[PDB]
């Protein structure tokens, strides 16, 4: 990602900023925090008799 | 009153010019025709100081 993480912000205040985007990051490398973590064996496992 | 005469608009015209390089922060052109607002405002005053 190549960009702030500000947000574009336009001033229309008595001390008020306007913020109208997300950054990159916030979408390239955002956390997501709801998912978790899926864990699994690359082995695989059978009856071995055959 | 030249309309909010003359001097009490070259900073309106003035503040607009933020609002412009307020949109386009990077794109230092805003800042150009804003730095213009600046110079002959101040020049203005210079010479209704004058």
């Amino acid at each position: 990602y190549y960009g702030d993480k500000n947000n574009i912000n336009v001033v229309t205040g008595a001390g008020t900023e306007s913020p109208y985007n997300i950054p990159g990051w916030d979408l390239f490398f955002k956390a997501d925090g709801d998912y978790k973590k899926q864990i699994s064996t690359n082995v695989s496992f059978t009856d071995n008799r055959w | 009153d030249l309309q909010n005469t003359g001097i009490l608009q070259d900073l309106e015209n003035y503040n607009k010019a933020w609002n412009d390089f307020a949109s386009n922060p990077n794109e230092n052109a805003t800042k150009i025709a804003l730095v213009k607002a600046s110079q002959t405002l101040t020049e203005s005053v210079n010479n209704t100081f004058a």
